[PDB]
RNA sequence: CCCGAACGGAAACAUCUUAGUAGGGGGAGGAAAAGAAAUCAAUUGAGAUCCCCUGAGUAGGGGCGACCGAAAGGGGGACAGC
RNA sequence: GAGGUAGAGUACCAUCCCCUGGUUUGGGGGUGGGAAGUUAGGGGACACGUGCCUCUAAGGCUAAAUAUGUCCCGAGACCGAU
RNA sequence: ACCUCGGACUAGGGGCAAAAGACCAAUCUAGCCCGGUGAUAGCUAGUUCCCCCCGAAAUGCGUCCUAGCGCAGCCUCCCUAA
RNA sequence: CCGCAGCCUGGCGUUGUCCCUCGGGCGUUUAUGCGUAGAGUAGGUGGGAGGGGUCGAACCUGUCCUUUCGGGGGCAGGGGACCCGAAAGUGAAACACCACCCAUGGACGCUCGAGGGACUAACCUCUCGAAAGAGAGGAACAACGUCAGGUGGGCGGUUCGGC
RNA sequence: GCCCGGAUCCGGGCACCA
């Protein structure tokens, strides 16, 4: 499906209607020293079995796609609701 | 003092660790537990109590380094208990040291030990001892404790230095 | 003082718990062990160790699941120091 | 008023293993590195800096308050020959 | 590669097997004794005196769930309320 | 589905003395450069039309090294003194001199490594010796301790849905 | 998520506890 590079929606910090650019949502990296990240390698210390459940079973073939959406004149960002597609093709 | 000077020569990298070098070479060949004339430090012996009298005796002990020398378990174990390698022995080779000393010697107390030196099979301790029914150290006034026989074998029971230092005291 | 499980529970089970238990080896005494701060807590205070009632299933650990778990302080018993 | 002394493979650091409520913070052990030393050291829940507060490790000894019951005395809404 | 006797050696996740999972004291697809231990059992059997009052359900949804449980429905007892 | 032994390999320790080579760097040392249009080797940013010139130049004649032998770079003598343009071409010109960069090779002092060789005194093996000690062979490897990666039903715990 | 090679995709070896 295909979406525009620009939109103009509500900018809540500017309290109108302005221009946004829009971009497709992407992670970041793990960040060792994440309290979660302490604790599993406190865990995996000594002997023992595989500590924790890891999934084998896998049924979903896409992902929700999620707009990231830039407020032009104040860089204020707004993230919307997910939707399963293939690829969102978002040239203009 | 003179032993202000002898913990210097042999302090933390020296010119003296050539002649240290020379003594293990002879030291691995002596039996495992020996009676020397006396200590090697005396610096380290006489502020764990050493005297000059008859009835403090000196003892050199090697041990082997490593790990505890532990069997693999035989039985059906769940996969925490089922490793051997990465364990020593809660007790600390000093205090193993000082343990074999007082087996080949049992009518003498320990009173306390220091390492003299360390390669790569073997550690090396020096330990210090004492003959509790010497008439010498029975009329002595700093050691009227050791006429009580509760303070007699204290180091099969942890309460020694270095046996204190592991009960985590 | 060292070495050191499984059954069982988690409605299965492997981290976990059971449990430093059961057991094994060494060493005492009429009691043992501990014991005179390289301690606690907080506007500059207390004052060695041990035991009882508490603080308290609190802080906190945990496939953050089943479950596990203090200390300081308060009230007492004895209350030495070299 | 001036000068002198104060415990080393020890404290601590990295890593591995076991304990622990100890969690980027606690304890012990194995392997490697390894001080300062009174113009010094340690501690005050991640790490470091500056004040402030507090203590002196790496050498022993130490009654009383308590744990037990082969044994001796006494007691009891205990049993009464399966 | 005959039969047999006395001595000796090998011990339990171990031995010995001209190999059948054979044999290791009438016990072997992992001996026996004592301890963990009164292991666990959604399963099976038993569960001890009299009278009186009221009186069911074998249905829906979820569940490694269909020989079990949770939430509702249906029974019984008490207080309130007006 | 997972663990753990054993085995293989690497780091650290025990572990030491002499070299040589190579690759990195640090403060220095230097001399080397053709997409096309054109007097012709514009590799680029600037001061800079002046720079060299008894404050010794353009030019013939050879020894010599080199290159896409294109062509430039250095040699003393014969010459006792001359050439580039401010002028013609180039998306970017002056062999007018001086600087840095891209980029070749070598050398000084220091550091780091990586590899190869030798040695014997640690360590190991054997022999003699009651021991003490002596001799022979190997040798800083092996072996052992510790950590890391691989392999690993050899052994241990388990799971093996429902209707 | 990486490196690397090959025409955004593909291949090889390693990263990856809802």
């Amino acid at each position: 499906m295909k979406v525009p590079k620009v939109i103009k929606t509500y900018c809540p910090k500017c309290k109108t209607h302005t221009e946004h650019s829009v971009s497709l949502y992407k992670g970041g990296k793990r960040r060792s020293l994440a309290e979660g990240q302490r604790r599993y390698e406190r865990k995996n210390v000594g002997y023992g079995s595989k500590r924790k459940p890891e999934q084998k079973r896998f049924a979903k073939t896409t992902k929700k796609q999620t707009l990231v959406l830039k407020c032009q004149k104040c860089s204020y960002t707004i993230v919307k609701e997910g939707m399963r597609l293939k690829k969102l093709e978002l040239v203009e | 003092s003179m032993y202000h000077y002898i913990e210097q020569t042999w302090q933390n990298k020296d010119w003296r660790r050539s002649i240290l070098r020379k003594r293990l070479i002879e030291w691995r060949r002596q039996p495992a537990i020996t009676r020397i004339d006396r200590p090697t430090r005396l610096n380290r012996a006489r502020a764990l109590g050493y005297k000059a009298k008859q009835g403090f005796v000196m003892v050199r002990v090697r041990v082997r380094r490593g790990g505890l020398n532990k069997p693999r378990p035989n039985s059906g174990r769940r996969p925490k208990r089922m490793g051997v390698y990465g364990y020593g022995p809660s007790k600390g080779y000093r205090w193993i040291a000082e343990e074999r000393a007082a087996r080949k010697f049992p009518n003498l107390e320990v009173l306390g030990s220091y390492y003299v030196a360390e390669d790569g099979m073997y550690k090396y301790y020096e330990v210090i001892m004492v003959d509790y029914s010497h008439p010498v150290i029975r009329s002595d006034p700093e050691l009227k404790w050791l006429q009580d026989s509760v303070n007699r074998k204290r180091v099969f029971r942890g309460l020694t230095s270095a046996g204190q230092k592991s009960r985590g005291l």
